[PDB]
C-alpha cells in the first residue's frame, strides 16, 4: 500500500469536523472512491512474486485476500443506523470513527511484509472491537463475555513473542519472509515440540476448534446494535490466515504430532453442527454453523500438498460473504420484533414477499449448487484428504448433510399460519433493508463467473 | 545513578576520605599501609571483570595483612608443639 | 481572601481588615416572625449586608447572570406544594431537604468568604443550626422516614470542619403560637390546615436543640416577645455594639484566630470556600441508593443531555 | 578474634519481634537507639587500632543522625498519648 | 507555614541528589537518612491521629531500613577497608546488603508496608511522593550490580508480581489499588538488572509517567470507587475517556506504550537463553489488567449516577504539566526507535 | 540446601528406591516446616502450646506426599522398563497429589488433585533432558 | 564511554545530522499538535479550535526537543558501531573465517512426504 | 449440558480458584503490627540456611 492507508486516514478528521445528519451521506460518498484504488493497483502479475516497494509491504502477492477487506465499511454504516440515531451527535460520530480506525490497522494487516510488525498488528484490534461492546450493545452479561473475548486471545498469543525473538536472535531475521531462503529442519525432541507448539496454538485461538471456543458464542449471541460490529468480527475469525505464513516453512517437516489437531478438528466438526438443532437463538444459529465449515480449513492446512491450498483459499471467503450476508437477514427483522428469538416468528412469508426471495438464495449457498464460490473449493478438500486415506470422506461428508438440514431447518419457520399477535411488524421492507440485504450474492455470483483471482500460488 | 557531577566541575565532594593511604594530615601512615600503594598499581586500567582473575594475588596478603589470620593459626599451635610437654622439660629459654 | 500560594507571602489578609468589623452574626427566627422586621432593618449603621432565608434558585441566582432556570433541571420536591405533606408518596418529600440543605452550606460559605473580601458583618436568616428546629417536626409529623434521618446527620457531622461560629446569636423575639394567627392574617395561602405537630415541635425545638448553639461562650441575645417595635431595635443595635467586643468574647472562637500567623485560620479558612467547589466536593450521596434521592443513568439521567446547551455560554477564540 | 565476635552477638538485640512488640511501646523505641552503640563502638574498634586518623569523624558523625533519628519517632509517641494517654501497641485501627 | 511547605518539600530531592552523587559510603548513608526525616511532616499537615498511626507504622519500617544498611558498611571495612561504591567483597555482606536495601522498594516480603501507609492518609493530594521512594534506591543498585548472589534478586522478583496480581482483586479503595500493582512494577526492573543494567531506568521512567497522570486524574473528587461512578454525569464527562486511555495503557498493550518496556524487556532476557522465568512472568501480567477491567466497567458505562446535586459552576483545580502527560502514555510506542540510545 | 538436590539427580536413577525416597521425603519433610513457620506468625494467637496454630498437620500432609513422591518414581522406574521417562514420571503426580484429595475430603478439591500434580511433575525430568536452565548466565 | 557528565561530547561533530524534514520530527509536535486541543478539552474551553497561543508552542515545545534528542541517539548506535569494529578487526581466532560451499555437498535430510 | 458444563468446569474453576487465593492474603492482614514484625524475622532466619545466600 503506497496511498491505501493515506486516503483512509484523512476520513476520519470529517467526523465531527462536518455538519448535522449529512454525516451519513457524506461518509459513505468518500468511502466507495478507495474501493476503485484497491482494485487499480493490485491484481498484478503474478510470478514469484510482487515485493511491492520496501520493509512495509510485499503486495499480498500469493493471495490478494485485500478486496474483501474493504467492501464492509461502505456496507455496515448503511446497517447501523437501524438502532443508533437517539443519542447526542459527538456521542454517536466516536463510533463512527472507531469503525473506521479498525479498518487501518487491518488495511496494513494481512500485507505486513515481515513478523515483528505481524504480531503488534496481530494485536492492533481487539481493543475497537473489545469497546463496541462495552458501549452501547445489548441487555446484561455484556461485562463477562468481553472478558471471555480477552483472556484467550491475549492467553495464547504471548508466547508468539516467545518463539519469534527467539528466531530472530537464532537463525538470521524475520523481517523478511523472503530471505527465509536458508531454513534449518528441525527434528524431534523434547524443547522443539514447545518450539512448535508455540508456533501454532495462538492460531487456534481465532478459528476455534472443538476446545476453548465457548466466548465465539458470546460475542455474536451479546452483540452490538443490530448486527453492527458482528460483521466486521467475521473477518476478525478468518483473518487468521497467518499460518500460511507461518508454518509453510519454519518447522515444516513436524507432522508425527499433527495428529491430535488433525482428529479434535474432526470429530468436533460433525459434533458442533448438531449442537444447534435445539438452539433457541437467532444470532446463535448462525454463530454454530460458523464453526463448522469454518473447522473444515484446518485439516487442510495442516495437511500440505496442494490441491488442498487451492480450495482452502476460497474457503476462508465462502463464509465470510456467506455468513456476513446471514447475519444482515438477522440484523433484519430485529427492529421490528424487539426480540431475537426464533420461536416468535411464526407467520412470516406472507408479510414480507420481498425479502423472502433472499432467504431463498442465501440458505441456498450451505447447500451451495455446485456452480458457485462454496462447492468449488469443498470438492478440493475432498480430493486432498481422500489421498491421506480412504476413511475421511465419512466424518467430511456428513458435514455436508446435517447442513443441509440445519439450513432448512432456519427456511421452514418463515411459512406458519395466523401469527396470532404482531400489531407492530408493520414495515414491508423499506429501501435500506432490502439494498444492504443485495451487494453479497452480487459479486458473490460475480466471482463464479471467471473465478481464477480466488487462488493462491497454490 | 551515578551522575558524578565532581569530574567535570573539578571540585572533590569528600574523594579524600575513601582509602586508607590518600592524605594523612601529618604524614601519619597505617598499619597495612606499603600493601594499599602496591594493589592499587596492580589493578588501574582493568576494568574490574578480570581483575578477580588476573590480579588475585596483591588483594591477598593485604587481605592477610588486615587479620594476619593464618599467623595468628601459626601462632596459636605453637602453644600445641611446645606447653603440651610442660612437665616434659623443654624450659627453652632460661632468664634472660 | 487567599489566592494561591504566590499572593499569599507577598500580603496576607490575616489580620489587617478585622478591627473589629468582623462580628460574625446570625438570628434564627420562627415561621413569619423575624423574616425581614428586626433582621433585614440591621444594616444601617454598622454596615452589615442581608443575605435572604432559602430558595431553590440560590445556586440559580449565581454563575453570571443571573436569571432562574425552572426546577426541571433544580429538582426539588415543589416549594408551597409540600405543604399537603404526603407522607405516602414516590416521593420523595426528602428531596426537597436535599436541595435545601444544599444552598444552605452555599449561604454559609458565600457570607465568610466576603469578611476577606471586605471586612463587613454578615447576618444571617437561618443558618447551618437552624435546619435541625425543620427535623423535629419532620420525624414527629410522619412525613419522614428512617434511613433518611440519618443521611444528612452524617453529613453534617462531615460537611463541618473548619467552620467558626456567630458570635451575639440572637433568639428573635417570638410570640406564643400567635404565629397560628399570623398564618392566616399575613396571606399566605399555601401555609395551610398543617396543625401544632409542625408548630409547637418547632417551637419546642428552640430550646431543646438550639440550646446548646445558645450555651456557647459566645453571648447570645435572648428575646421573646411580640416584636423589636422601637424597643428592641435600638437594644439590637446600640446594647449589640456595646456587646459585641467587651463583654462578649470569652474564648472568643471566631476572630480569624491564633492560627492566622499565616497559618490554619488564616489560609486554609479562605482557600477551603474560594472556588466554592470543595464544599459540595464530600456532598455527594450515600454509598448505592438511599431510597430516596435518587437519579437514574439515563431516564431521568437525559434530563443533563437538555442542560447540555453547549456546557459554557459564551467564550470566543483568539483570548 | 574474640573482641569481634563478642560483640557481634549484641547486635543482635535488634530482634524484630522485641523492636515492635509487645506493648509498652516505649520499650520496643528502647533497642533501637539500644542497637546504636553497638554500631558506634563496633566501627570505632577497627577504625582505631589500623591507625586511619581520617575516619574518626565517621562514628561521631554516626552519633549526630543517631539521637536525631531517635529524636523523631520519640515525638510521635507523644502524639499517639496526647488523645490515649498510654502507648499500648496493642491500639489497632487503620488496616491493610 | 506556606513558606517552608516548599523548604520541606526543597530537601527530600536534595537527599536523593547525594545518594546519586557521591563515592563514599557514608554520605549514602546520610543520603536516604535525612530523605527519612523529611517525609514525615508531608503525612500530618491535618493533625489527625489516623495520620499519626499511619506515620509511625511507616517510621519504624524505614528506621531499620535504615539502620540495617550500616551493620553491611562496616563488614568491608573489616574486609579490605576501601570506602569505593563497588563489590562488597563478602557474600555474607551482599545478602545483608540488598534484603535490607529491598524495604525501601517494598518487595513481595514486607506486605503491609505499602497498603496500610497509603490508605489512611488524607492527602491524596500527593503521596505522588512515594515515587521518589522508588527512584532513590535504584541509583545504588545501578552501582551494587556486579556483586550478587543472583538467586536472591530473582527470587523476590517472582515473588513479587505474583502477590502484587492477587492483591486488588479484594479491593474498592482505589488508593489501595494503587498501592497495589507499585509491586508488579518493582518487581520486573529488577528482573532485568543481572542482564544489563541499563534499560532498567527504562522501565522505570515509563513508570513515573504513568503513575503520575494516575492521581492527577484522581484529583478531580474520587477516593473511593463508587465514588467514580458520580463524576461522569456530575463532574465532567470529557474525563471518563481519558481514565479509559491510562488504565488500558498501564496494563500493556502493544497498540499503546505501556507495553513497550515488556516488549523490549524479552530482546535483552532471551538471547540469554532463559526462556522459563519471562514466560512465568508474560503470563502473570495478563493478571494485571483484571485490577483495570472490572474498574473501568465501573465508571465509562454510566453505572446509577443517583444523589440529584448538579454542578453548575466551573472548575479551577491545578492540572499543573496535566495535559502534555498522556501524550507519551499512550502514542509512544511507535516513538522510541532509541530510547535504550539517549538514557542508556 | 543445594546439596540435597546434588544427592538427587546422582546416584539412585530409578534404583536403589530404599535411598532413593529417603533422600526424596526430606525435600517434602522441609517445605511443611516454611508454612508451619507463618500458620503461627499470620494467623492468630494459638493455644497455650505454640505452635498450636489453625488447622495444624502441615508437615504430617507434607512429609507424607514427599515421601510417595519418590516412591511412586523407583518402583515404576524399576519395574516398567528401566529409565526415567515422562511418562513412567507421570504416575507419581496423580496419586502423590490425592494424599491433599484424601485428607480435606474430595470432590471439588481432590478432582483437581490428579490433575495439576502430574503434568508439573513430567516436566520435571523433561527440563534436565533437553539442557534447560532457569537461572543462567552469559 | 569516557569524558562523563555530557549531554552530547564535542566528538559528536562528525554527524550528518539528523537533520529536519524526516517523519519523526514531523510526529514529535504532531502529538503536540493533538496535546494542546486536549488542554482545551479539560477546562471546558469549548471551542476545540481556541486562541491559537495556547494551539501553539506545543508545537514549538516538541520540534526543538525531538530535533535536540535525535542528536546524540545516532551518536549513540555510531559509537556503539565505533567499539565494534575494532574488536572484531582484532582477534581473528575469535571471528573465523568460514569457508563456503556450493549445493553439491550439501546431502540434508531428506525428508519426503 | 456438555458443551455448557465441562467446559464451563476447567476455566472458570481458575478464576474460582484464584479468588479463593486472593480471600486468603488481604482478609488475614487486619492489622496486628506484633505479628507483622515477628514474620519479618522469619524472613531474615530462612534467609541463612536455606539457599546459596552465604556461599
Ligand atoms: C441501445 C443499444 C446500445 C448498444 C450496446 C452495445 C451492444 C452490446 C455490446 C456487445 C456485447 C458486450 C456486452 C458483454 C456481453 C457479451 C460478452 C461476449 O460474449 O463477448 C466477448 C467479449 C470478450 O472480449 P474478446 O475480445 O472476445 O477477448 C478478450 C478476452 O481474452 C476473452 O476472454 P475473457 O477474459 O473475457 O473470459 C471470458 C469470460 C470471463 O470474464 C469474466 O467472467 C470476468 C468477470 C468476473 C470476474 C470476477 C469479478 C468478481 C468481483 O468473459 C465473460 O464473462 C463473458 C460472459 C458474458 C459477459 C459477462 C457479463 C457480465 C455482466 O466481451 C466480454 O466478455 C467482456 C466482458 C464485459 C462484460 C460487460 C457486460 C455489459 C452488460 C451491459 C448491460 C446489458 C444488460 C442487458 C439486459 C437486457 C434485458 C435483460
Ligand atoms: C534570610 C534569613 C532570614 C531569617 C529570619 C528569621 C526570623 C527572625 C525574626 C523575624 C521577625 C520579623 C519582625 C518584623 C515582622 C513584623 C511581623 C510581620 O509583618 O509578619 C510578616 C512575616 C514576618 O515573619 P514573622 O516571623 O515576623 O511572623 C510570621 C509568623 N510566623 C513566624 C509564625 C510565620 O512575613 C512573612 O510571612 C515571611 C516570614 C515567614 C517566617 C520566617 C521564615 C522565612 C524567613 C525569611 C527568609
Ligand atoms: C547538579 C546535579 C543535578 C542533578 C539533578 C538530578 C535530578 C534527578 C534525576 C532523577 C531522574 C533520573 C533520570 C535519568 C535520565 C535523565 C536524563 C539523562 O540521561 O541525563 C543524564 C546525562 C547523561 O549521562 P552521561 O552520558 O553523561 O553519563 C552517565 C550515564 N548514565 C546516565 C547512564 C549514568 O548526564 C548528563 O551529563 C547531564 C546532561
Ligand atoms: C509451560 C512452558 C513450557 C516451556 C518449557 C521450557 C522451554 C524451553 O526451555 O525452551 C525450549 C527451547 C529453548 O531452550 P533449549 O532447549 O536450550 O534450546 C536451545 C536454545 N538454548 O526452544 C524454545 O525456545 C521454544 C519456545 C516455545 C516454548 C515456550 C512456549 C511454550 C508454552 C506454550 C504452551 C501454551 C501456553 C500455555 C500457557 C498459557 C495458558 C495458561
Ligand atoms: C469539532 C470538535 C468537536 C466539537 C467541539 C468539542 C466539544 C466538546 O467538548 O466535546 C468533547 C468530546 C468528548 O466527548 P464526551 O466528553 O463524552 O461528551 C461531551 C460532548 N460535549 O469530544 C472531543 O472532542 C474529545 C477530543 C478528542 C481528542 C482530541 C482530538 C481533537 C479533534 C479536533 C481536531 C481535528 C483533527 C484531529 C484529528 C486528526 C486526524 C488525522
Amino acid at each position: 500500500m503506497l496511498k491505501y492507508i493515506i486516503p483512509t486516514i484523512m476520513l476520519m478528521p470529517l467526523t465531527w469536523l462536518s455538519k448535522n445528519n449529512m454525516i451519513w451521506v457524506n461518509s459513505t460518498a468518500h468511502s466507495l472512491l478507495i474501493s476503485f484504488t484497491s482494485l487499480l493497483l493490485m491484481n498484478q502479475f503474478g510470478d514469484n512474486s510482487l515485493n511491492f516497494s520496501l520493509l512495509f509491504f510485499s503486495d499480498s502477492l500469493s493471495t490478494p485476500l485485500l478486496i474483501l477487506t474493504m467492501w464492509l465499511l461502505p456496507l455496515m454504516l448503511m446497517a447501523s443506523q437501524h438502532h443508533l440515531s437517539k443519542e447526542n451527535l459527538t456521542r454517536k460520530k466516536l463510533f463512527i470513527t472507531m469503525l473506521i480506525s479498525l479498518q487501518l490497522f487491518l488495511i496494513m494487516t494481512f500485507t505486513a511484509m515481515e513478523l515483528i510488525l505481524f504480531y503488534i498488528l496481530f494485536e492492533a484490534t481487539l481493543v475497537p472491537t473489545l469497546i463496541i461492546i462495552t458501549r452501547w450493545g445489548n441487555q446484561t452479561e455484556r461485562l463477562n463475555a468481553g472478558l471471555y473475548f480477552l483472556f484467550y486471545t491475549l492467553a495464547g498469543s504471548l508466547p508468539l513473542l516467545v518463539a519469534l525473538i527467539y528466531i530472530q536472535n537464532t537463525v538470521g531475521s524475520l523481517n523478511f519472509l523472503m530471505l527465509q531462503y536458508w531454513v534449518q529442519p528441525v527434528h524431534n525432541s523434547w524443547s522443539n515440540v514447545f518450539m512448535w507448539l508455540a508456533c501454532m496454538m495462538a492460531f487456534m485461538v481465532k478459528m476455534p476448534l472443538y476446545g476453548l471456543h465457548l466466548w465465539l458464542p458470546k460475542a455474536h449471541v451479546e452483540a452490538p446494535i443490530a448486527g453492527s460490529m458482528v460483521l466486521a468480527a467475521v473477518l476478525l475469525k478468518l483473518g487468521g490466515y497467518g499460518m500460511l505464513r507461518i508454518t509453510l516453512i519454519l518447522n515444516p517437516m513436524t507432522d508425527f504430532m499433527a495428529y491430535p489437531f488433525i482428529m479434535l478438528s474432526l470429530w468436533g466438526m460433525i459434533m458442533t453442527s448438531s449442537i444447534c438443532l435445539r438452539q433457541t437463538d437467532l444470532k446463535s444459529l448462525i454463530a454454530y454453523s460458523s464453526v463448522s465449515h469454518m473447522a473444515l480449513v484446518i485439516v487442510a492446512i495442516l495437511i500440505q500438498t496442494p490441491w488442498s491450498y487451492m480450495g482452502a483459499t476460497a474457503l476462508m471467503i465462502a463464509h465470510g460473504l456467506t455468513s456476513s450476508m446471514l447475519f444482515c437477514l438477522a440484523n433484519s427483522n430485529y427492529e421490528r420484533i424487539h426480540s431475537r428469538t426464533m420461536i416468535l416468528a411464526r407467520g412470516l412469508q406472507t408479510l414480507l414477499p420481498l425479502m423472502a426471495t433472499w432467504w431463498l438464495l442465501a440458505s441456498l449457498t450451505n447447500l451451495a449448487l455446485p456452480p458457485t464460490i462454496n462447492l468449488i473449493g469443498e470438492l478440493f478438500v475432498v480430493m486432498s484428504t481422500f489421498s491421506w486415506s480412504n476413511i475421511t470422506i465419512i466424518l467430511m461428508g456428513v458435514n455436508m448433510v446435517i447442513t443441509a438440514l440445519y439450513s432448512l431447518y432456519m427456511l421452514i419457520m418463515t411459512q406458519r399460519g395466523k401469527y396470532t399477535y404482531h400489531i407492530n411488524n408493520i414495515s414491508p421492507s423499506f429501501t435500506r433493508e432490502n439494498a444492504l440485504m443485495s451487494l453479497h450474492i452480487l459479486p458473490l455470483l460475480l466471482l463464479t463467473l471467471n473465478p481464477k483471482i480466488i487462488l493462491g500460488p497454490l | 545513578p551515578f551522575f558524578d557531577v565532581q569530574k567535570r566541575l573539578g571540585v572533590d565532594l569528600d574523594r579524600w576520605m575513601t582509602i586508607q593511604s590518600a592524605e594523612q594530615p601529618h604524614k601519619i601512615p597505617s598499619r597495612c599501609h606499603a600493601f594499599e600503594k602496591e594493589w592499587i598499581e596492580c589493578a588501574h586500567g582493568i576494568g574490574s571483570i578480570r581483575a578477580e582473575k588476573e590480579c588475585k594475588i596483591e588483594f591477598e596478603d593485604f587481605r592477610e595483612c588486615l587479620l594476619r589470620q593464618k599467623t595468628m593459626k601459626r601462632l596459636h599451635a605453637i602453644r600445641r608443639q611446645r606447653e603440651k610437654l610442660i612437665k616434659e622439660g623443654k624450659y627453652t629459654p632460661p632468664p634472660h | 481572601l487567599q489566592y494561591g500560594p504566590l499572593a499569599y507571602i507577598l500580603g496576607e489578609k490575616a489580620t489587617k481588615k478585622m478591627t473589629e468589623k468582623s462580628k460574625l452574626i446570625t438570628v434564627d427566627g420562627n415561621i413569619c416572625s423575624g423574616k425581614s422586621k428586626l433582621a433585614k432593618e440591621i444594616a444601617e449603621k454598622l454596615g452589615l449586608k442581608h443575605f435572604p432565608e432559602a430558595g431553590i434558585h440560590y445556586v440559580d441566582s449565581t454563575t453570571g447572570d443571573g436569571k432562574p432556570l425552572p426546577v426541571q433541571f433544580s429538582g426539588n420536591c415543589s416549594l408551597e406544594k409540600f405543604y399537603d405533606d404526603p407522607k405516602s408518596n414516590d416521593g420523595n418529600s426528602y428531596r426537597l431537604q436535599a436541595w435545601l440543605y444544599a444552598s444552605r452550606l452555599l449561604q454559609y460559605a458565600d457570607a465568610l468568604e466576603h469578611l476577606l473580601s471586605t471586612g463587613q458583618g454578615v447576618v444571617l436568616e437561618r443558618s447551618i443550626y437552624s435546619d435541625f428546629v425543620f427535623l423535629e417536626a419532620m420525624y414527629r409529623q410522619g412525613f419522614i422516614r428512617k434511613q433518611c434521618v440519618d443521611h444528612y446527620n452524617q453529613v453534617k457531622k462531615v460537611t463541618i470542619c473548619e467552620y467558626l461560629p456567630p458570635h451575639v446569636v440572637v433568639y428573635v423575639d417570638v410570640p406564643v403560637p400567635e404565629v397560628q394567627s399570623r398564618i392566616q392574617k399575613k396571606g399566605n395561602p399555601h401555609e395551610m390546615k398543617i396543625t401544632s405537630a409542625y408548630l409547637q415541635d418547632i417551637e419546642n425545638a428552640y430550646k431543646g436543640t438550639f440550646l446548646p448553639e445558645m450555651s456557647e461562650k459566645c453571648e447570645v441575645l435572648q428575646y421573646s416577645a411580640w416584636e423589636a417595635q422601637d424597643a428592641e431595635k435600638v437594644v439590637e443595635d446600640i446594647e449589640y455594639l456595646k456587646y459585641d467586643k467587651g463583654p462578649w468574647l470569652d474564648q472568643n472562637d471566631r476572630n480569624l484566630h491564633k492560627l492566622r500567623m499565616l497559618v490554619q485560620d488564616k489560609l486554609e479558612v479562605l482557600n477551603y470556600t474560594s472556588i466554592p467547589v470543595f464544599l459540595p466536593e464530600v456532598t455527594v450521596g450515600a454509598h448505592q441508593s438511599d431510597q430516596v434521592f435518587q437519579e437514574f443513568t439515563e431516564l431521568p439521567g437525559r434530563k443533563y443531555r437538555a442542560g447540555y446547551n453547549e456546557d459554557v455560554g459564551d467564550k470566543w477564540i483568539w483570548l | 578474634s574474640m573482641v569481634y565476635m563478642n560483640i557481634m552477638m549484641a547486635f543482635t538485640v535488634s530482634l524484630v519481634g522485641l523492636l515492635m512488640y509487645r506493648s509498652h511501646l516505649m520499650s520496643s523505641l528502647l533497642c533501637l537507639e539500644g542497637m546504636m552503640l553497638s554500631l558506634f563502638v563496633m566501627a570505632a574498634l577497627t577504625i582505631l587500632n589500623s591507625h586511619f586518623t581520617l575516619a574518626s569523624m565517621m562514628p561521631i558523625i554516626l552519633l549526630v543522625f543517631a539521637a536525631c533519628e531517635a529524636a523523631l519517632g520519640l515525638s510521635l509517641l507523644v502524639m499517639v498519648s496526647n488523645t490515649y494517654g498510654t502507648d499500648y501497641v496493642q491500639n489497632l485501627n487503620l488496616l491493610q | 507555614n506556606p513558606i517552608i511547605f516548599i523548604i520541606i518539600l526543597l530537601t527530600i530531592m536534595l537527599g536523593t541528589i547525594i545518594v546519586m552523587i557521591s563515592s563514599h559510603w557514608l554520605l549514602v548513608w546520610i543520603g536516604f537518612e535525612m530523605n527519612m526525616l523529611a517525609i514525615i511532616p508531608i503525612m500530618m499537615k491535618n493533625h489527625n491521629p489516623r495520620a499519626t498511626e499511619a506515620s509511625t507504622k511507616y517510621f519504624l519500617t524505614q528506621s531499620t531500613a535504615s539502620m540495617l544498611l550500616m551493620m553491611a558498611v562496616i563488614i568491608n571495612l573489616m574486609f579490605s577497608g576501601q570506602w569505593t561504591v563497588m563489590k562488597l567483597f563478602n557474600p555474607m555482606a551482599s545478602m545483608l546488603m540488598t534484603m535490607a536495601l529491598a524495604m525501601k522498594l517494598g518487595m513481595a516480603p514486607f506486605h503491609f508496608w505499602v497498603p496500610e501507609v497509603t490508605q489512611g492518609i488524607p492527602l491524596s493530594s500527593g503521596l505522588i511522593l512515594l515515587t521518589w521512594q522508588k527512584l532513590a534506591p535504584m541509583s545504588v543498585l545501578y552501582q551494587i550490580f556486579p556483586s550478587i548472589n543472583l538467586n536472591l534478586i530473582l527470587t523476590l522478583s517472582v515473588l513479587s508480581i505474583l502477590i502484587g496480581g492477587w492483591g486488588g482483586l479484594n479491593q474498592t479503595q482505589l488508593r489501595k489499588i494503587m498501592a497495589y500493582s507499585s509491586i508488579a512494577h518493582m518487581g520486573w526492573m529488577t528482573a532485568v538488572l543481572p542482564y544489563n543494567p541499563t534499560m532498567t531506568l527504562l522501565n522505570l521512567i515509563i513508570y513515573i509517567i504513568m503513575t503520575s497522570t494516575m492521581f492527577t486524574m484522581f484529583m478531580a473528587n474520587s477516593t473511593t470507587t463508587t465514588l467514580s461512578l458520580s463524576h461522569t454525569w456530575n463532574k465532567t464527562p470529557i474525563m471518563t475517556v481519558l481514565i479509559l486511555a491510562t488504565l488500558l495503557s498501564m496494563g500493556g498493550l502493544p497498540p499503546l506504550s505501556g507495553f513497550m518496556p515488556k516488549w523490549m524487556i524479552i530482546q535483552e532476557m532471551t538471547k540469554n537463553n532463559s526462556i522459563i522465568l519471562p514466560t512465568f512472568m508474560a503470563i502473570t501480567a495478563l493478571l494485571n489488567l483484571y485490577f483495570y477491567m472490572r474498574l473501568t466497567y465501573s465508571t465509562t458505562l454510566t453505572m446509577f449516577p443517583s444523589t440529584n446535586n448538579m454542578k453548575m459552576k466551573w472548575q479551577f483545580p491545578l492540572m499543573k504539566k496535566m495535559t502534555f502527560l498522556p501524550t507519551m502514555v499512550v502514542l509512544s510506542t511507535m516513538m522510541l526507535p532509541l530510547t535504550p540510545m539517549l538514557s542508556v | 540446601a543445594k546439596t540435597v538436590l546434588r544427592q538427587y539427580w546422582d546416584i539412585p536413577e530409578g534404583t536403589e528406591c530404599h535411598r532413593k525416597t529417603y533422600a526424596t521425603t526430606s525435600i517434602g519433610g522441609a517445605a511443611g516446616l516454611v508454612v508451619s513457620a507463618y500458620s503461627v506468625a499470620l494467623k492468630t494467637p494459638t493455644s497455650f502450646l505454640e505452635g498450636v496454630a489453625r488447622t495444624g498437620r502441615y508437615t504430617f500432609t507434607a512429609a507424607a506426599i514427599g515421601a510417595i513422591f519418590g516412591l511412586t518414581s523407583c518402583i515404576s522406574a524399576q519395574v516398567r522398563e528401566k529409565p526415567d521417562d515422562p511418562l513412567n514420571y507421570l504416575i507419581g503426580g496423580c496419586a502423590g497429589g490425592l494424599i491433599l484429595g484424601a485428607r480435606t475430603r474430595s470432590y471439588g478439591i481432590g478432582a483437581a488433585a490428579c490433575a495439576y500434580m502430574g503434568l508439573t511433575a513430567a516436566l520435571v525430568k523433561m527440563g534436565q533432558l533437553e539442557g534447560w536452565q532457569v537461572f543462567a548466565e552469559p | 564511554g569516557r569524558a562523563t557528565f555530557q549531554f552530547l561530547p564535542d566528538e559528536a561533530r562528525s554527524l550528518p545530522p539528523p537533520k529536519l524534514t524526516d517523519p519523526r520530527l514531523a510526529f514529535v509536535g504532531f502529538l503536540g499538535y493533538c496535546s494542546g486541543l486536549i488542554d482545551n478539552a479539560i477546562r471546558r474551553r469549548p471551542v476545540l479550535l481556541a486562541g491559537l497561543h495556547r494551539q501553539l508552542l506545543y508545537i514549538t515545545s516538541f520540534v526543538f526537543v525531538g530535533y535536540y534528542l535525535l542528536k546524540r541517539q545516532d551518536y549513540m548506535y555510531a559509537v556503539r558501531d565505533h567499539d565494534m569494529f575494532s574488536y572484531i578487526k582484532s582477534h581473528p581466532e575469535d571471528f573465523p573465517e568460514k569457508d563456503k560451499k556450493t549445493y553439491g555437498e550439501v546431502f540434508e535430510e531428506f525428508h519426503p512426504v | 449440558l456438555l458443551d455448557l458444563i465441562w467446559l464451563e468446569a476447567i476455566l472458570p474453576k481458575t478464576i474460582s480458584l484464584a479468588q479463593m487465593k486472593a480471600s486468603t492474603l488481604v482478609t488475614n492482614q487486619k492489622g496486628l503490627i506484633k505479628l507483622y514484625f515477628l514474620s519479618f524475622l522469619i524472613t531474615i532466619l530462612i534467609s541463612m540456611i536455606l539457599f546459596n545466600f552465604h556461599e
